[PDB]
């Protein structure tokens, strides 16, 4: 029952996701809403599962959470149905084409907010440099292990990218970098079978 | 590029326009009655942009004991000799 | 780059970064380099099984993938370098050995068959990368306009002249440069033409200072000028010293890029003016002329900014900045008056095929009088002259017409005429292909196409010219039995003159037309046209301070006649291999 | 077998397909017969020298339209970008596995390259990319034995 | 625990030492508590922006001045180049071994970077290099669990 | 040499003598022309003998064969060969 | 030294003293001259001892030998050696 699956890459711009929301969902320019949410110590933008917001944890109230619904990305429409019904994520890498220098860090957590066949510790990935950043010290697609987010259906659930210490009124550490973040790019590798 | 001096080169005139061959080469040995001592191939030239319609000639000896030279015939009958 | 502050300031900044709307998909084994010598950077791909490029066009678009006709197998060789060794302005491919060089000439569509050039005498060439204690690079350190092969060590600088086609001359020692030789590190050696002159200078970076050795015309170096770093900054192996004319001053500025947990940058300006230009004249009889220069890139930024305010997308056709004359000031001593000429340039361009500057498609000149104090209550307003010229690049020449002052009742404007000398007739021709269109249009370069004169007063008709002059040029093909280019000749076939005197209505207008000309450009048939006065429109547009009915009384019948002066002519031409006399007049009617 | 067309499948009518006959490529004539008759494909990569927007990808499927020893999942290859794009996330010629299209005779059958969502009067995503695609290149690795 | 000093060993008196308390770096605070409490160092590399000649090396030892599960030989690290310089000729996170400083809590203890032959009056070899040193940058890899 | 935009090189390197040539180490194909060891992946530690391995450095002859070279037959390599400046063999060998 | 793109150097590096040299780690070839290791591939993980491995950093002597160096006899290194500015050793050692 093994099959070499088709190995497919897809690049997602969050700016184009939020910008492209139906008018009734509150479409927005990501960089601009971030600037407002960083300057204010609270608030949100967007709606549903496609939004920006401050978190509600006890130590996450000062973080910004970018949320993206996989269902709305229409990944499944890129290739014809006849190639296979199983379409699952193999790997997700985060690029933050920020003015983040070679000696500067970004603290961000990428996570899946739903029920899926996740491995324990694969539910969340840390992003530290933002340059095709897989939350691994080394990336090896043949080390015998499951990767972060591996196996998640491409149209199911929601991802969140959380930036702690974002609130400017709290003098958060990331508060100044977030004001200069042009976009968020997700490089999603998935397979078809 | 640096010229090859093998006649694949082109030339610039009094004003830096590119000269082209206008006249099929002809032979000559006497310039204004002066027997130069050798037969020369004489090729006529025009500027690519023909400003003032002057005419130029390139005189190339068929020997090794003589050097080449250029003549210019100005529209007013003035005649110039260069590089002799 | 963007203009910072108001238009006319000399400040330069950069806009918010934006994704380019379109880029090549193939970005594997590619780099951004100019390989045609067009001025357009080419994203050049030399990958496993594929050679070609995408050229970046000046309007921001890219060309489609263009295959290379031929690429050397050695292009990707570890010691491969690009340099101009042909002396053609193109970057050739070369491998340097100690006794020979392997050179593949750039033929501007691919490369030529490689040739091995053996060096003469006992000349031994440095091989870049061969020795970590010294710098080997191609640079112009003689000021000859060619890169030479230069070796820099702690104790001396040695230059091997580029004689073209891979040939190198004997080494030249350029004395004056010297480092401690224990502390010498080639990483710290930077080269630049900092004074805007011919030869390249040498900058040695020390951790707390820049040691600058000026190049004394290829005859050695000047004693080092030490420029201390600003306090708090120190240079090290992570820090970058860049040298570039980011300010459009014609000279590089020194930029220090330091990524120490938060990138910050510093820039040292050595000059705000290019040094070796004529700056003043004084004839010792009271006349003092002061010249000032402004680079073409600053004029471009002003043009660019102006477009933003009108929602337009301007295109700069001139990648190579030049210093143009600006703000020429003449002071008349004794008298105490000053005359100032301000020039403004726009829409200039680089050819890209003949690798030459075509000229500016537009020159605007102001003319201002600063009369001596106490002489007048600001009498004598400044004038303005607008001049449009052909660049010979009909992307600009075609656009220039929208900048003309509009007169709704004007005569149709001009466009160039192209002809061929066919059975001794000036036969109209539409160029057959693109090569002919190129050769024909370039023959128009420098021709004044239009001139408008305005006075800059405070009146209601200050926006109407006093005069308008228009020209129509023609390019005739005389010979194309040659290498691809034709022999062309050109002149002005028509010239039209309008006199408005700032009154938009009722202008006078006349036109000179050469109907026919000889094989040597003589005016065989000419015509002068005096056009009739327009039939008295309803709206005066006159000062209305005039005597009653004067305008009605100013109309007459002679004013309504169309005059055509027509003149025939003939000349003798003495043309033989021994005599050349052209244009001797014979007759006219 | 040397053509362009839209696909006939129920979900392929907006897919632009290109097909090439291996037999007409005459790969076989590049080297003399004496070096071996069994000439089989080891690996195929696709190069697509087109222009793209900010973060656009390329969607294309390469597949073999004939009878051959196509292993389960070596029948077709997905292309995500044009940079000599192999069918995997990593290409490894020594991982113990057969590669897509491996073992197919160099002169037999036909390849098809399919670009879904190609049609313009449908607003297919690839409709614009295709108008910037000047050529399609197949880099073929094969062996003689 | 955040200072500069010369050493007090018998052969280190001319060595220049620098130290930093992990507790004062406030690494822990960079991520929410909810992500996990066990935060331990995986690897440390050292960058020494300085101006050095082409054949000039760096001699420096990085060591941990506290009680921790240091492996035998992971107690201290040499620096030779200063360009994101790990303590190994090869850095591999998959060789089956524990790395220098691996397992140290990100809050506990002090690092010391020792530069031997630093004192200028003693004509120390590094005495001239240290004077061209602008900073010391640590690159700390760590995990949260 | 110089290649056109999609042009490859076709050449066979072989040993014309008696030697312990392993089965398939008798001959090598050249395709790119740049340090072109005719292997899809070169590894000196994969446990296999490489092409021409073991041949004494002073014994026998190498032949480099360029098929489709003749210009009158309009051979595909004919125009490549006209631009070929030299042929270079990078030979690794060991002393023991 | 000034070597061209297709020019090698021939030199042998060896240890002139008593030490537990492995058989074949006694001497090293030099062929390219740029940070040139004594091997076709360098790997610190192949389970083998490297050339000169285990020699005390303060004992014995190294020699670097350039055959065919003499100019009067027209040697090959003879022309290149006149362009050799220095010799640089890169010594990787460990402290235990």
């Amino acid at each position: 029952r093994d099959k070499r699956a088709l190995e497919v890459e897809r690049t997602v711009s969050l700016a184009e996701v939020y910008a492209g929301l139906p008018k009734d969902n509150g479409p927005f320019s990501l960089a601009q809403e971030i600037d407002k949410l960083v300057s204010q110590g609270s608030g949100s933008a967007g709606s549903g599962n496609n939004n920006l917001a401050f978190g509600a944890g006890t130590d996450t109230k000062t973080s910004l959470q970018a949320s993206v619904s996989f269902a709305d990305l229409k990944i499944r429409e890129d290739y014809p149905a006849s190639l296979g019904k199983i379409r699952r994520i193999k790997q997700i890498s985060v690029t933050l084409p920020a003015l983040l220098g070679p000696y500067q860090d970004v603290q961000a957590i990428l996570s899946y907010g739903d029920k899926a066949g996740l491995a324990n510790g694969c539910e969340a990935l840390a992003v530290s440099h933002g340059m095709n950043d897989s939350g691994q010290f080394q990336l090896d697609f043949n080390d015998g292990k499951f990767l972060p987010f591996e196996g998640i259906a491409i149209d199911q659930g929601t991802l969140t990218l959380s930036f702690p210490n974002a609130s400017m009124p709290e003098k958060g550490k990331q508060a100044t970098m977030l004001k200069t973040l042009n976009d968020i790019i997700l490089h999603i590798r998935y397979t078809i079978k | 590029g640096v010229p090859h001096y093998d006649e694949t080169d082109t030339f610039l005139g009094p004003e830096g326009e590119v000269l082209v061959v206008a006249d099929q080469p002809r032979d000559e040995s006497t310039l204004q009655g002066i027997n130069l001592g050798a037969t020369f191939t004489v090729t006529g030239y025009r500027s690519r942009l023909e400003s003032h319609f002057s005419r130029l000639e390139y005189w190339q000896p068929k020997t090794t004991g003589k050097t080449d030279f250029w003549l210019i015939y100005s529209p007013d009958g003035q005649v110039h000799l260069l590089g002799k | 780059a963007q203009r910072l502050g108001e238009i006319g300031s000399d400040a330069v900044t950069w806009e918010k970064m934006q994704p380019l709307s379109v880029i090549p998909s193939l970005q594997s084994n590619a780099s951004l380099v100019d390989i045609n010598g067009d001025g357009q950077l080419d994203w050049v791909i030399t990958g496993p099984g594929l050679r070609g490029y995408h050229s970046q066009r000046p309007d921001g678009s890219w060309t489609r993938f263009t295959p290379l006709n031929a690429l050397p197998v050695e292009y990707t060789h570890p010691r491969a370098q690009l340099a101009d060794l042909m002396g053609a302005g193109l970057s050739d491919l070369v491998l340097i050995g100690p006794k020979s060089v392997r050179l593949y000439a750039n033929t501007r569509d691919g490369f030529a068959k490689g040739k091995d050039v053996v060096q003469s005498g006992e000349i031994t060439l440095p091989v870049p990368g061969a020795d970590p204690r010294k710098l080997v690079a191609f640079s112009d350190v003689l000021g000859s306009g060619q890169a030479h092969l230069v070796e820099v060590s702690a104790t001396k600088v040695t230059c091997w002249p580029n004689l073209g086609r891979g040939r190198f001359g004997q080494p030249i020692t350029l004395p004056g440069f010297s480092q401690p030789a224990t502390e010498f590190n080639p990483a710290q050696v930077y080269l630049a033409d900092l004074d805007g002159s011919g030869p390249t200078d040498l900058i040695y970076v020390h951790t707390n200072r820049l040691d600058i050795f000026l190049n004394k015309s290829g005859n050695g170096f000047a004693e080092p000028v030490t420029l201390r770093f600003p306090e708090g900054l120190r240079f090290d192996h992570t820090c970058q010293l860049q040298m570039a004319d980011v300010q459009g001053l014609g000279v590089a500025s020194l930029i220090l890029s330091v990524p120490h947990m938060s990138p910050h940058h510093w820039r040292c300006d050595l000059t705000n003016m290019k040094p070796w230009l004529l700056n003043e004249m004084n004839n010792n009889m009271g006349v003092h002329h002061t010249l000032r220069y402004r680079s073409s890139s600053q004029f471009w930024l002003d043009e660019k900014a102006a477009a933003l305010t009108t929602g337009q997308t301007p295109v700069c056709y001139l990648p190579f900045p030049i210093h143009t004359l600006w703000q020429t000031e003449t002071e008349d001593e004794i008298s105490g008056n000053k005359l100032v000429t301000t020039l403004r340039y726009a829409r200039g361009a680089w050819d890209g095929r003949e690798r030459e500057f075509r000229g500016f498609g537009y020159v605007e000149q102001t003319d201002s009088h600063q009369l001596a104090q106490g002489n007048a209550p600001e009498r004598t307003p400044p004038a303005l002259t607008k001049n449009w010229y052909a660049t010979g690049l009909p992307v600009i020449d075609n656009a220039l017409s929208t900048e003309y002052w509009r007169d709704d009742q004007a005569f149709a404007g001009f466009s160039p005429r192209f002809t061929t000398w066919q059975d001794n007739k000036d036969v109209p021709l539409t160029p057959e292909d693109d090569n002919s269109r190129y050769w024909f249009n370039r023959a128009l370069k420098g021709q004044l196409l239009r001139s408008e004169l305005y006075g800059l007063d405070d009146s209601t008709n200050k926006h109407v010219p006093y005069t308008v002059t228009e020209f129509r040029s023609q390019v005739r093909r005389l010979q194309h039995t040659d290498s691809r280019y034709p022999v062309l000749w050109s002149s002005v076939v028509e010239s039209r003159n309008y006199h408005y005197e700032r009154i938009a209505s009722d202008p006078q207008c006349s036109q000179n037309i050469t109907l026919s000309s000889d094989r040597f450009g003589q005016p065989l048939k000419q015509l002068s046209v005096q056009y009739p006065r327009r039939q008295q429109p309803a709206i005066n547009l006159y000062p209305d301070t005039l005597p009653d009915k004067l305008l009605a009384n100013s109309y007459d019948d002679q004013q309504r006649q169309l005059r055509l002066t027509y003149q025939q002519s003939s000349w003798h031409h003495l043309t033989n291999n021994t005599v050349r006399v052209l244009g001797l007049p014979d007759s006219t009617r």
